[PDB]
RNA sequence: CUUGGAUUUACUGAAGACUAACUACUGCGAAAGCAUUUACCAAGGACGUUUUCAUUAAUCAAGAACGAAAGUUAGGGGAUCGAAGAUGAUCAGAUACCGUCGUAGUCUUAACCAUAAACUAUGCCGACUAGGGAUCGGUUGUUGUUCUUUUAUUGACGCAAUCGGCACCUUACGAGAAAUCAAAGUCUUUGGGUUCUGGGGGGAGUAUGGUCGCAAGGCUGAAACUUAAAGGAAUUGACGGAAG
């Protein structure tokens, strides 16, 4: 069934702190404990370990990123550039 | 009173009625 | 006009007409004998072919398709059927 | 032959500049507005200023050296009227009836290949 | 009543036309509801004309053209007379004027 | 087009999935055709090909990751790597 | 009080070879002093004249070009190309309602590393038997012309010098390359090279400047 | 621990003995173990190389930014955090730079940064709700918390 | 605001917006909407078809997606205009119109909000009923035309047919209270299918209960009481700080 209508992960906290506080806490923290896709293996095995780095179970590879996500958009837009700068660069 | 700022001033009175009948829920 | 034959529309009128339009609905396409230069044999090609078809051993693509009838290539003749 | 200058004027609705620099603009020979040709804000741009402004100007080009001028015409543009003011013509006028010698003419009006909002609102000056 | 078939724009088969900003008021107006006006007209007035031919240093010099699209809201084209009020059956007529 | 191609393959030649099985084929020179998925590990990747020079077999760099190749071959698994044995009745093999 | 034209004196100055008539005109600045001298303020001025004036005709009484002083030799300025562009009445007669424009530009170096960015502008040609009102192209047929033109001005800007690139644009030899290669796309008219922009300059060399005047 | 940026341990041969040298490095988001790492005058545009400034063109982003040549990294050092090339003086052999303040500065063109961005960004996005997290915080970094206000002394 | 150089002039740089002219009784999209170039990504109508399936369809309570502007939350940006506010005029007074500033806002990324004269004030599907010239897309037959190249399977233009579309002009058989309408016709000679809405004017889209929303609000939604008209279209006059 499901036991909570809104409140999630951050049922943990009670009534305390504001829900204002607790509903932006919920977003980053279901990203926070999700699993992510590899990029090396394939496999749907990557987790936080500390802020900024994502371990992966199978193949024991680690990549440093976000705080609460993989990956950060800021991050995303420097390598479309490189991979970009080069491709028109052969052409 | 052009009807569009007779609505506006019921928007204005039913707003002040959420408050009044707030103080007793 | 009041009085008309819708039975017997005049051909000509009657070939200006949509093809769904007609008293009878009839394609206007057709097939074709196709000779190419390089062979002698013949081959049977739509008139309006979504396919570049080839043929035998002389496999020269011999239509190209367009949004109507198929183009057919530089040096090929067709015979009606 | 001639020693040619610009003549830059600029004529808006408020105002009249009959202003000539060299040929790269980087020197002013003289400058002299309608605004300084009569005592009421009303008439700065009034074609009689412009004419009168344009004599000073062409008698200081004339004792500096200037023989000609090239005509560079400009409305307020930007944003603004593309519409030359009332007295741009009269300058030009007495620009080339006080003796000096008229070259090539252009509209230098500032437009935009479209823009940023001109000021008045949705509604416009309502007057 | 509905006063015009095309509803005083130009707007059919589509949703929504850009502003454009009047000349005079700085109005915002549909482009296809604005009353617009070419203009080519000389840049020097005619009577200085020869004034300018007379002190240019050129002979045969074509003199430049002020070239101008000129955008009005409805109430300063009525108020400058770039149109007028017309009869109802006037109003129909959609041909320039000569 | 490609994976068309191999598509057709799977359903009407023979193949053999995945990385032991792969190495196998070309010991015996039954390979005609071996797909290396982009994520591969550069490793086995030249692993496979230093195999695929010593029997003469063309390699083909699927650009898809072991997830999509998996996809392509009609499978719910990964594969990350496979060859084909024989084309069937496809053209793949004169296409690469 | 200080009249402030006591202190001037007045340079000549020079348009490069390309061009035929060379004695553009006449600038002033300060006399040189102990402390500042006359020609590094003066190196650096860009003047814009007429193409018309530079060769003779009235033929290019439209187009004008900027000249950029960077060498001063006693009295004489020594200018080189620094752009091209048109006056703003000609391109507003070109343009015009019931046909299509198609307008294309491109960034290209020269042979010598002269960095350029070059506007090219066409219009739809109506034939001479046309019965119909407006002249417009379709999209895909602006977009082939839009292709040849961005081909056709990187092709002929890239294998030149900018003085043998000055050469071409007085004939307008790019634009008869642009409507001759379209022919088989859309008749076009006007096809003009309406701007051209000085986007760098290498480092300067002294001598290669000098090959240019007289 | 007291840094929100994750650090990478990345080895190196010394080029004038039999020797492994090991480097401490702030981590660049995407930077992974196994990565092979360039740095020097001739290294290619990767992230997580280490670059002159002077070779990087306009637009790129790096990190750990050296102030003056050889100080071995000042700028944008933190999670998340990047610095920006701004323009190249190559007559002065000068960089402009954009720091995150949004201030503006001059550097030799010798000075390095690390390209790509700061990992570990986007900490502060999620509130810490709890005397006890802002506890646990200062508990790594040094005696700044609780702070008593001044007018209740 | 300006002799501490304003405004103006030339050269160069930096930022955000925006996409002029071309631009139309033209195009596309379910609607809201959509206008610089190039590349990539996935969709779409129409047309063509002697291809394929064979009734799979129309309209739809409940239930879903999207939904201008303003507005809300959090980051980023903040050139320009600019609610609030400040201020100069005007004025009997103007906390208005006009002038000068200027906060939010205007932009973007993640989420919300669900409303407009969101209009063609005109539900959707289907059939039929009258003349005309234009135009956009596709296809099909055909030049006193310009041009590749001298000519083809160049291209543009010109002439005819056709399907689809945005429209327009005339008529009024017909409809209508009229204005007007090619549908608003085929309706007392009243029945092709189907959804939604109204029943004199107010009270009132108010109160209350429910529900959605962070809020602003959205959706649902009475009654007491009051009242002889309110309203539509046209006519003649009068008036107009309207025009001739
Ligand atoms: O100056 C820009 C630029 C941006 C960025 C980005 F924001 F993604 F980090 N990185 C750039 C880089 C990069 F740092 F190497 F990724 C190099 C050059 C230009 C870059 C543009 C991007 C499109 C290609 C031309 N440079
Ligand atoms: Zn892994
Ligand atoms: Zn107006």
């Amino acid at each position: 069934t499901k036991r909570t209508k809104k409140v999630g992960i951050t049922g943990k906290f009670g009534v305390r702190y504001g829900s204002s506080l607790r509903r932006q806490t919920k977003k980053l923290e279901v990203q926070q404990h999700a699993k992510y896709d590899c990029s090396f293996c394939g496999k749907r095995t990557v987790q936080r370990g500390a802020t900024g780095i994502w371990n992966c179970k199978s193949c024991k590879k680690t990549v440093a990123g976000g705080a609460y996500t993989v990956s950060t958009a800021a991050a995303a837009t420097v390598r479309s550039t490189i991979r970009r700068l080069r491709e028109l660069a052969e052409a | 009173m052009r009807d569009k700022w007779r609505k506006k001033r019921v928007r204005r009175l039913k707003r002040k009625r959420r408050k009044v009948r707030a103080r007793s829920k | 006009v009041l009085v008309q034959d819708l039975l017997h529309p005049s051909p000509a009128t009657e070939a200006k007409q949509h093809k769904l339009k007609t008293l009878v609905q009839q394609p206007r396409s057709f097939f074709m004998d196709v000779k190419c230069q390089g062979c002698l044999n013949i081959t049977t090609v739509f008139s309006h072919a979504q396919t570049a078809v080839t043929c035998d051993s002389c496999s020269t693509v011999l239509c190209t398709p367009t949004g109507g009838k198929a183009k057919l290539t530089e040096g090929c003749s067709f015979r009606r059927k | 032959s001639q020693v040619f200058g610009v003549a830059r004027i600029f004529a808006s609705f408020n105002d009249t500049f009959v202003h000539v620099t060299d040929l790269s603009g980087k020197e002013t020979i003289a400058r002299v507005t309608g605004g300084m040709k009569v005592k009421a804000d009303r008439d700065e741009s009034s074609p009689y200023a412009a004419m009168l402004a344009a004599q000073d100007v062409a008698a200081k080009c004339k004792e500096v050296g200037i023989t000609a001028v090239h005509i560079k015409l400009r409305a307020t543009g930007g944003t603004k009227t593309k519409t030359p003011g009332p007295g741009g013509q009269s300058a030009l006028r007495a620009l080339a009836r006080s003796g000096l010698r008229i070259g090539r003419i252009e509209d230098v009006t500032p437009v935009p290949s479209x823009s940023t909002r001109r000021k008045g609102g949705r509604r416009g000056r309502r007057l | 009543p509905k006063k015009r078939a095309s509803n005083g724009r130009n707007k059919k088969g589509r949703g929504h036309v850009k502003p454009v900003r009047c000349l005079n008021c700085a109005r915002c107006v549909p482009k296809d509801k604005a009353i617009k006006r070419v203009t080519i007209r000389n840049m020097v007035e005619a009577a200085a004309v020869r004034d300018l031919s007379e002190a240019s240093v050129y002979a045969e010099y074509a003199l430049p053209k002020l070239y101008n699209k000129l955008h009005y809201c409805v109430s300063c084209a009525i108020h400058a007379r770039i149109v007028r009020v017309r009869s109802r059956t006037d109003r129909k007529i959609r041909t320039p004027p000569q | 087009n490609i994976n068309s191609k191999l598509a057709l393959t799977i359903k009407s030649g023979k193949y053999t999935l995945g990385y032991k099985s792969v190495v196998k084929s070309l010991r015996t020179g039954k390979a005609k055709l071996v797909i290396i998925a982009a994520n591969t590990p550069v490793l086995r990747k030249s692993e496979l090909e230093y195999y695929a020079m010593l029997s003469k077999t063309p390699v083909y760099y699927f650009q898809g990751g072991n997830n999509e190749l998996g996809t392509v071959c009609g499978k719910l698994f990964r594969v990350g790597t496979l060859s084909i044995l024989d084309a069937g009745d496809s053209d793949i093999l004169s296409s690469i | 009080v200080v009249d402030p034209f006591t202190r001037k004196d007045w340079f000549d100055i020079k348009a490069p070879t390309t061009f035929e008539n060379r004695n553009v005109g006449k600038t002033l600045i300060n006399r040189s002093t102990g402390l500042k001298n006359a020609a590094d303020g003066l190196k650096g001025r860009v003047f814009e004249v007429c193409l018309a004036d530079l060769q003779g005709s009235e033929d290019h009484s439209y187009r004008k070009i900027k000249l950029r002083v960077d060498e001063v030799q006693g009295k004489n300025l020594l200018t080189n190309f620094h752009g091209l562009d048109f006056t703003s009445d000609k391109l507003r007669s070109l343009v015009r309602k019931w046909q299509s424009l198609v307008e294309a530009n491109v960034t290209v170096k020269t042979s010598d590393d002269y960095v350029l960015r070059v506007f090219a502008i066409a219009f739809t040609k109506r034939q001479p038997n046309q019965i119909k009102k407006t002249t417009y192209a379709q999209s895909s047929k602006l977009r082939e012309v839009r292709k040849k033109m961005i081909e056709i001005m990187q092709r002929e800007v890239s294998n030149c010098t900018l003085a043998q690139l000055t050469s071409k644009l007085i004939p307008e030899v790019i634009g008869r390359e642009i409507e001759k290669s379209t022919q088989t796309i859309f008749p076009l008219q006007n096809v003009h090279i309406r701007k051209v922009k000085l986007l760098k300059q290498p480092k300067f060399d002294l001598g290669s400047l000098l090959a240019l005047h007289g | 621990p007291g840094r929100g940026a994750p650090l990478a341990k990345v080895a190196f041969r010394d080029p004038y003995k039999y020797k492994l040298r090991e480097e401490t490095f702030i981590a660049n988001e995407g930077v992974y173990t196994g990565q092979f790492i360039y740095a020097g005058k001739k290294a290619s545009l990767n992230v997580g190389n280490i670059l002159p400034l002077g070779a990087c063109p306009e637009g790129t982003i790096v990190s750990n930014v050296e102030e003056k040549v050889g100080d071995r990294g000042a700028l944008g050092r933190t999670s998340g955090n990047y610095v920006i090339i701004i323009g190249h003086n190559p007559d002065e052999n000068k960089t402009r730079v954009k720091l995150p303040s949004g201030a503006k500065k001059i550097i030799s063109s010798d000075a390095r940064g690390v390209i790509g961005v700061v990992a570990g960004g986007g900490r502060i996005d999620k509130p810490l709700l709890k005397a006890g997290r802002a506890f646990h915080k200062y508990k790594v970094k040094r005696n700044s918390w609780p702070k008593t206000r001044g007018v209740a002394m």
